[PDB]
């Protein structure tokens, strides 16, 4: 449950999400679940070809399983805390 | 009869192991577990053919069919 | 209501299942478990008639249910 | 939910996760739905494997033939 | 134990091979057993165009290999 | 467990670990777990055969997902 | 999560790149969703009045704006070598 909590710290932030289909959507991190499912509000297209065929849609659910990257801003993370946390792992 | 006995009774005999992907292995069944991770000896991998020497642990995830003899 | 709960309360109802490979199973629901594995009776199978069929949940895309399902 | 008992010594048709059809006579099973099949024919065209054990983990559909 | 040997090179630069002709070198910040990984100062190679981010989260089911460059 | 034994017995030996992709990595096996997760060292990656063109050589420990591994054979 | 969406027409993107239009009337943790009046956009045909769609197939689910309905592997190895 590390990456769960990490993501819960990013609520209300601007994040870009890349899927396996290469789809890329920018938007505000509204919610995350255990499986790492995200719901982004006020969504926008970084790339014209990367964007999908969605009408005037503002709000989406994205399945955890279909994500490749979530892009972040170094400002939005204490990487110190992240490494201490990663150390405290346990299989 | 159980399937998990037939598998066991093929221990130390020629076995065919067909994976879900179009790839199979023939070798002597050395042993297996409850997840069907098979141990094969002198395994002949097909696809297009490779000859293995020794004990191979073949992952039980991709195992689809087991064939005594092959 | 919850998909699983709705599915179980639909026993006896005729329904249409599409599998991952594009295939179409059609018949009446006689059983479901928690992984949405289902057995069906009075089955017809499109790309063939069958008394009963078993489907693994994970191999299902979607399930046309009966319009009168409320 | 499926009583394999009524399929015993009958010719059954099983599709497997991976795009692999298998037709044989059911000779035995268990609750994990691991099957023993004889006079097995597998399809990708076709080849006749002898007596086989099928893994229920990768099992996907099951019917009569 | 494998997971712990990965713990070994945190804050240090690593090389990740992804599914689908993809490659990222970045400094390892955080990972899980699932393999999902966090990199800083990352650079992705697709096959060959480049791509740069300062902070990226990587989803574990796409990761094939991790080593250092 | 036969499978297990064959493991603790090959730790520190040279192994070929083949992945679902067809990629093969040859190296000394540092550790291994319940989920077939492998750590290797001085590993060399080839496609399909050990005798095929070297695709990469790693100077540090190589981490392979267990979900991806198809077999772990010795040599 | 998918509670804001229930009872509201939504646009769904499938993993195979196909698109649907439906009303989200139930969902689980798996993300399989019980939708009503489903219409396939690619085929341009009404699929069903009521269906159960598996979670795995779905990639993304879009809340259609009520006020604006704008709705309507092998060669890989070679590469490594060339490098």
């Amino acid at each position: 449950m590390l990456f769960f909590s990490f993501f819960k710290t990013l609520v209300d932030q601007e994040v870009v999400v890349e899927l396996k289909n290469d789809i890329e959507i920018k938007g505000t991190l509204q919610s995350v679940d255990q499986f790492l499912n995200l719901k982004l509000d006020n969504i926008s297209s970084t790339d014209e070809k990367k964007y999908p065929h969605l009408g005037s849609v503002r709000n989406i659910f994205i399945r955890g399983s279909t994500v490749r990257y979530v892009y972040l801003n170094k400002n939005m993370v204490d990487t110190n805390l992240l490494q201490d946390a990663t150390r405290r792992e346990v299989m | 009869i159980l399937p998990l006995e037939v598998i066991d009774k093929t221990i130390n005999q020629k076995v065919l192991i067909v994976l879900q992907s179009n790839r199979e292995f023939e070798g002597t069944l050395v042993g297996f577990d409850d997840f069907v991770n098979v141990i094969l000896e002198d395994a002949v991998e097909w696809l297009k053919v490779m000859q293995h020497h020794g004990r191979m642990l073949l992952s039980g995830n991709n195992i689809a069919i087991l064939v005594p003899g092959g | 209501m919850l998909p699983l709960y709705l599915l179980t309360n639909a026993k006896g109802q005729q329904m249409q299942i599409e599998l991952k490979n594009g295939e179409i199973i059609q018949g009446i629901l006689t059983n479901v478990d928690n992984w949405m594995n289902l057995t069906l009776s009075n089955v017809t199978e499109y790309s063939v008639k069958l008394n009963e069929i078993y489907i693994r949940g994970t191999f299902i895309k979607f399930i046309k249910l009966q319009d009168n399902i409320i | 939910i499926l009583d394999l008992a009524k399929y015993k010594d009958s010719k059954i048709r099983v599709k497997l996760m991976g795009g692999k059809l298998v037709i044989g006579v059911l000779k035995g099973y268990d609750q994990l739905m691991n099957l023993v099949l004889d006079d097995t024919v597998e399809y990708m065209n076709a080849r006749k494997l002898g007596l086989t054990v099928i893994r229920g983990t990768i099992l996907v559909s099951l019917s009569s033939a | 134990t494998p997971l712990d040997l990965l713990k070994l090179n945190l804050d240090e630069r690593v090389y990740i091979k992804l599914r689908g002709a993809r490659t990222l070198v970045g400094t390892l910040q955080a990972f899980d057993s699932h393999s999902n990984i966090v990199l800083s100062d990352a650079v992705e190679t697709i096959y060959e165009s480049e791509r740069r981010s300062e902070m990226v989260f990587i989803r574990g089911d796409t990761v094939t290999l991790i080593s250092t460059p | 467990s036969v499978t297990t034994e064959f493991l603790s017995d090959i730790i520190g030996k040279t192994v070929n670990v083949k992945l679902a992709s067809g990629l093969l990595y040859s190296g000394r096996l540092e550790s291994i777990d319940g989920f077939m997760n492998v750590a290797l060292s001085s590993a060399t990656e080839h496609y399909e055969s050990n005798n095929n063109k070297l695709l990469n050589k790693f100077n540090s420990d190589v981490f392979l997902r267990g979900t991806q591994v198809m077999y772990i054979s010795e040599q | 999560t998918l509670k804001d969406y229930l009872n509201k027409r939504v646009v769904i993107i499938l993993v195979d790149g196909e698109s649907l239009i439906a009303s989200l009337n139930g969902f689980d943790k798996n993300t399989n969703l019980f939708l009503t009046n489903v219409f396939n956009r690619i085929s341009k045909e009404f699929i069903s009045k009521a269906q159960l769609l598996r979670g795995s197939e779905i990639a993304l689910v879009g809340l259609i704006d009520a006020e604006n309905d704008d709705s309507l592997i092998e060669n890989e190895h070679v590469i490594w070598e060339k490098v």
